[PDB]
């Protein structure tokens, strides 16, 4: 989320995660306009 | 219930709940339509 130059469309980079703890409270804190719409699963658990 | 419960724009009549404080107790009904705050910040708005 704080990388200097992202990709094109046709060419977009993926990253695969693993072998860690994820912290999702540390991606809700930045000036507005921060469009979170997602699917298939509860906000709130995506912790548990 | 295809043949009574069909509409070509979907019908909005039928809503469901995802998120509330707790689980229920058997033979309980909820209506309360308050917001749900989740995060750290007291909401209380309409949207967010």
């Amino acid at each position: 989320f704080n990388a200097t130059r992202f990709a094109s469309v046709y060419a977009w980079n993926r990253k695969r995660i693993s072998n860690c703890v994820a912290d999702y409270s540390v991606l809700y804190n930045l000036a507005p306009f921060f469009t979170f719409k997602c699917y298939g699963v509860s906000p709130t658990k995506l912790n548990d | 219930s295809n043949k009574l419960d069909s509409k070509v724009s979907g019908n909005y009549n039928y809503l469901y709940r995802l998120f509330r404080k707790s689980n229920l107790k058997p033979f309980e009904r909820d209506i309360s339509t308050e917001i749900y705050q989740a995060g750290n910040k007291p909401c209380n708005g309409v949207a967010g």
